[PDB]
């Protein structure tokens, strides 16, 4: 996201990974879903397992990857891209953990782009914007 | 170990074997048994997908769950789709079943696929009537396991291909149905060539009295076809 | 918002090269001074912390060794516009930068001054890589020295040098104010150990505080 | 496996995979870029061995913990003894982290490697101090561990070298550090070329309220160089 | 000769030829421009297939009809469920042009297929909206036809692809149009890469004043790609 920010026109597949971080014997199963751009994100499990989906069971399996195929956004001033796609999560099961791990288990999720990502058109990133000892540097 | 099918896939770690049900997989119909509906049209992914259905809780209490295929699957996706457009269809099946538990839950579960699973009624003269038998994908639940609701037994319903999952060894199955017909092709609104039961033959136990275990079913069409349309 | 969408055709991986992300001339000091014959010269400290997004994209790195461009854009306003001369000294580590307009270190032999008119082209030259080590830290988890306040993240070899710039013509009876633009160009550059964008804002220049 | 290295060895039964960070193996000093303080000298086993700190007690709120290398050692053994008496230093370091959690425990940590963490302070325009960074063998602590307290942020912490601690998989961490500087030789009592840091992403977790794991931290000096002295 | 295409056929007697329009026939997306969105996916069949409109009448006072494509489309059949489901689209065009009249009745008709016809309104400085625009499957009709509607002229109309419709020697046309659009794929809900325009630039005429000529549109979707959903 940050150094996609210095460019203008980007481009390419990314690379979710969700890693399940909860006890050996927390067990249960997630419906990680994708929609594509212009569909309509999940509001139900059932409409999660009739698009793309993956149904992770996180009781052996710690780690899940995920292609996230082609976004592809842009910068427009004539305006955002907005809705380009989603990745949806639904309990398939409930959470099983017995009664000496804890009651709440956590997931963590992580991107990346992979070798078919390319950016264009370098442009000034908006995250940071303007302090002290500025002046120290003339005197 | 991933089951991919489509746009659909099981992603797990432990998963050992499948049972081929009657030592048959699943193929189209071949060129010398279709004189019938010319050339019927296989869309080879479009249905051809795991449709994951809503996990039932599996108690102390429980006496199993059956659902009837393609009766569970009629209004699912583009399977359910082209149940409503199509007049013929023909497909196997893949069925996923999965269960959730601990090291410290206990308890036997018989899945079983009955062809042609004729159902009894229970103290009547009157047979089942449409909404006694087509509970698409919620299913159904076993009045009485021990006769398997048609006057035969439980004990031997392991005539018929079967997995067990006993908690101790396995908390998966998988069973992969043939296409299973007298008729090549055949009508999925109104007749089921397959029930798939699932039936806790040992009940499910743990310590503080109110154990429970999510059972996941998963079911794709194999070689799913339909008549042509055009 | 109104919000839309493009087919987007890109291929090549050569406009996120780290020769192509950093070198561009960008502006890193601009000040005004008044002449009338460190005050009424241009001084500065060549550091790459002035503004804080050329000091955000050299932080997404540890290591930075490049040659220094430097353009140095000279405008002037009275209080027309007479042609004036104007040296641009740059002063390396171990030189002794000017206190004064009229300072003997202006006449410096081993300095490199460009002598140059506001009439002509813009000043440009290009400072080599200076530093006693093989990159610039653009952090450095150390100190200057150990003697009470030896300061935290400044390193001895991280010192460019200083730009000074005066005007060579003498006093007038006119009053103007000059204004010294000066652009840095990094090039030549290796980059080394990348690291997280700065989220939060910067505090100070001297070091990598945050408010929060 | 047994990490056997000197005098000293760790020996455990599970470890998987180090991490060699930024793909490079820690060498001795070449013989192009030595045209320094000449032939610097290696006492080749008396440094290179493992040093194991202070166990830190993680817990449920627990921020993180940070050891400044070579500031970590510079008191300790063979190592700290050759800091003292030696003026300059080159040196990669072997670094296991360890975990002692049972299958009920949870919790993830980032073991992450930062070449020149550069530290700042929160809320304030002074620079950190001498006793601020100069922790030892003691270490610090996480003031605000999302923003790395320099103002980045965490989630991108990743681009460093680091490991997963995730307790379901793994309790152990290695990171083989070569050396990181512009210079080839540096200065052991006022620069530090390297931060490892331990910051636990999830919290840890059991049910009763006090759940409370080891974490053990094992630096090895690999290729340690110092200047002459004869 | 039949236009057999799909399950959908224009079984005529006469049609001599067709017009391709630029030379070019439509393909599919050759395998260097599909850089973007990964493997367009190809129905193959279930869009490419003859869409034949409501015929229009023309009498003496028609001033010409219009339709956009794929507006013209995007709620029809298979063609426009796929348009509702998709974000990407790309196409070429078999336009089927044809007239019902004797050889009594008289007339000459421009069949011109504009690309990008971008239109414009008259005596007034707003823009055309939604509603003047995306017609359908109704299609519009020209207000002013000698200037094209659009400011230009309909004399030089005959730079774009075109046929012409003379009662006395023909009676239907044909053009088959590429993919026409400087991105490989777009968005056919909200951008038209043809205007089917259909023009009597010689009126319609017999004796009994109120001649009329059924005029028949037949569109089939060429080559027609979307975008993966799987």
């Amino acid at each position: 996201g940050n150094i996609s920010r210095y460019y203008t026109h980007w481009s390419g597949s990314l690379e979710m990974t969700f890693m399940f971080c909860g006890s050996f014997m927390a067990a249960g199963k997630l419906i990680l879903c994708y929609t594509p751009p212009g569909g309509s994100c999940p509001t139900t499990r059932e409409t999660a397992m009739l698009g793309t989906h993956i149904v992770w069971d996180f009781g052996l399996q710690s780690s899940v990857t995920l292609i996230i195929p082609w976004i592809s956004g842009s910068h427009y001033r004539m305006s955002t891209n907005a809705n380009v796609g989603y990745v949806t999560c639904f309990m398939q099961t409930n959470l099983i953990v017995p009664s000496e791990s804890s009651d709440t288990c956590s997931l963590i999720g992580f991107i990346a782009a992979k070798d078919d990502f390319s950016l264009r058109l370098m442009r000034d990133s908006p995250d940071i914007g303007q302090l002290h000892a500025a002046e120290a540097a003339y005197q | 170990l991933q089951l991919k099918l489509g746009n659909s896939a099981i992603v797990t770690q432990e998963a050992a074997n499948y049972c081929c049900a009657y030592g048959e997989w699943p193929n189209y119909l071949p060129d010398h048994e279709a004189v019938a509906i010319d050339k019927p049209t296989q869309p080879e992914t479009a249905t051809d997908r795991f449709y994951t259905l809503k996990s039932v809780k599996w108690e102390t209490g429980s006496t199993g769950w059956w659902w009837k295929l393609p009766d569970a699957l009629n209004n699912i996706g583009m399977f359910g789709q082209n149940v409503q457009h199509h007049y013929l269809y023909r497909s196997g099946f893949l069925i996923h079943v999965q269960c959730n538990a601990t090291k410290f839950h206990q308890g036997a579960l018989l899945v079983v696929a009955i062809p042609e699973h004729q159902r009894g009624a229970h103290n009547t003269n009157t047979s089942p009537g449409f909404d006694d038998i087509m509970k698409g994908e919620e299913g159904g639940t076993f009045n009485h396991p021990y006769v398997l609701d048609d006057g035969t037994s439980l004990a031997c319903a392991t005539i018929f291909p079967h997995q067990w999952i006993n908690l101790r060894t396995n908390n998966s199955a998988t069973i992969v149905l043939p296409w299973m017909n007298a008729a090549p092709m055949d009508f999925p609104l109104r007749h089921n060539q397959w029930t798939l039961a699932i039936i806790p033959v040992v009940p499910l136990g743990t310590r503080t009295t109110s154990s429970m275990v999510p059972i996941t079913v998963s079911i794709a069409p194999m070689c799913c076809e339909f008549n042509g349309l055009r | 918002a109104i919000q839309t969408r493009t087919v987007i055709n890109q291929h090549g991986v050569s406009e996120t090269l780290v020769e192509n992300f950093l070198s561009r001339a960008a502006l890193v000091s601009k000040r005004s001074f008044e002449y009338k014959d460190d005050k009424n010269f241009f001084k500065w400290t060549i550091n790459t912390r002035s503004f804080v997004q050329l000091r955000r994209k050299l932080e997404l790195f540890t290591y930075l060794r490049f040659d220094a461009e430097i353009t140095i854009l000279t405008t002037v306003a009275v209080n027309g516009l007479p042609d004036l001369t104007l040296q641009a000294m740059f002063v390396p580590t171990g030189a002794l930068t000017p206190e004064k307009q009229d300072s003997f270190h202006w006449q410096s032999g081993s300095n490199a001054s460009v002598f140059f008119k506001i009439s002509d082209p813009p000043a440009r030259i290009t400072i080599p890589f200076m530093c006693i080590n093989s990159a610039y830290s653009v952090f450095y988890d150390g100190f200057a020295g150990f003697e009470k306040n030896g300061l935290y993240g400044i390193n001895p070899a991280d010192t460019i040098g200083n730009l000074c710039v005066r005007i060579v013509n003498e006093h007038q009876p006119v009053g103007f104010t000059v204004t010294v633009r000066v652009y840095m160009k990094p090039k030549h550059i290796k980059a080394w150990a990348p690291r997280p964008p700065r989220t939060l804002p910067y505090m100070s220049i001297a070091n990598a505080n945050y408010k929060g």
